[PDB]
């Protein structure tokens, strides 16, 4: 068989969504910021629990008015990755609106069990402002969402987080 | 030469302040689903030599100006009169637009085909002050 999993990456402008995707797919990182204006995807062949799957990873605009255009691409997603910046508490605050907007627009049949994963990114930086335990509490309050702390720049937890993403997305 | 269909649509939507349609075009452009230069210049009598940014600044379509600037529009493009978008926001007395353009490092020293700078084109005394301040930098 061939299984294609659709994964959607959401989060505020600048949290590192594009960087996380680029680190996972191409093992490349750039400190140069170019803002994502249009949603678009990369494809990667992933191996999950001795099963080969094609992961279609969608990168979206975090910017405040372009993000409504991302909504058209929610439909059919098998997993939703929510990303925030551990140094920027305003990007943590928006996770609920991102999640609710995804749930009502994508409209899975089983919203309580739909696969989310939450990445708290940029831990390589100094002076984090969002406490690990605070993010963990939010994730737990949403029916035990898996939480990873990542660094796209230093390649910490990117592979592990996307392995969980692949696995939960693959669940029938 | 010619403009693509997406470019004509971008000039039309920018001119008329259809911000959602501008953003749909900019998103399609960013992922290369359509061919269009954000800095294109109009080729019909309705927009000849103007960029989307010129049109949106002159007609005061604020959200459009923002969206174009966030998507990377060049702030110092010239139209056939030698005007920059700053020239046309200053001329029409749009304080928030002049301020937005300065925030994107608009060159306040450009002299248009009439021998005027943006400071010389305006009538609003606040804009005249802002431009005077940025000139001496
Ligand atoms: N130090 C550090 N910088 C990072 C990390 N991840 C991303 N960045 C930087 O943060 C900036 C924003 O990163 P992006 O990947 O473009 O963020 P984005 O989420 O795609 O932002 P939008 O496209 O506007 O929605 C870039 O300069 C990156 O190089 C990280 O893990 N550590
Ligand atoms: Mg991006």
């Amino acid at each position: 068989k061939k299984v294609l999993l659709k994964v959607i990456i959401l989060g505020d402008s600048g949290v590192g969504k594009t960087s996380l995707m680029n680190q996972y797919v191409n093992k490349k990182f750039s400190n140069q910021y170019k803002a994502t204006i249009g949603a678009d995807f990369l494809t990667k062949e992933v191996m999950v629990d001795d099963r080969l799957v094609t992961m279609q990873i969608w990168d979206t605009a975090g910017l405040e008015r372009f993000q409504s255009l991302g909504v058209a691409f929610y439909r059919g997603a098998d997993c939703c990755v929510l990303v925030f910046d551990v140094t920027a508490p305003n990007t943590f605050k928006t996770l609920d609106s991102w999640r609710d907007e995804f749930l009502i627009q994508a409209s899975p049949r089983d919203p309580e069990n739909f696969p989310f994963v939450v990445l708290g990114n940029k831990i390589d930086l100094e002076n984090r402002q969002v406490a690990t335990k605070r993010a963990q509490a939010w994730c737990y309050s949403k029916n035990n969402i898996p939480y990873f702390e990542t660094s796209a720049k230093e390649a910490i937890n990117v592979e592990q987080a996307f392995q969980t993403i692949a696995r939960n997305a693959l669940k029938q | 030469s010619m403009n693509t269909e997406a470019e004509q649509q971008l000039l039309h939507h920018a001119r008329n302040g259809n911000a959602e349609e501008v953003r749909k075009l900019l998103a399609a452009m960013a992922r290369m689903e359509v061919v269009a230069d954000i800095d294109c210049k109009g080729r019909s009598k309705s927009n000849l030599g103007w960029t989307p940014l010129h049109l949106a600044c002159y007609f005061g379509h604020k959200q459009v100006v923002e969206d174009l600037l966030k998507a990377g529009a060049k702030v110092n493009m010239l139209n056939d009169m030698g005007d920059t978008p700053l020239h046309r926001a200053a001329f029409t007395g749009r304080k928030e637009l002049v301020l937005l353009l300065l925030e994107y490092d608009a060159d306040s020293t450009v002299v248009n085909g009439s021998g005027q700078t943006a400071k010389e084109a305006t009538h609003d005394k606040e804009i005249r002050n802002m431009l005077e301040a940025v000139e001496r930098t």
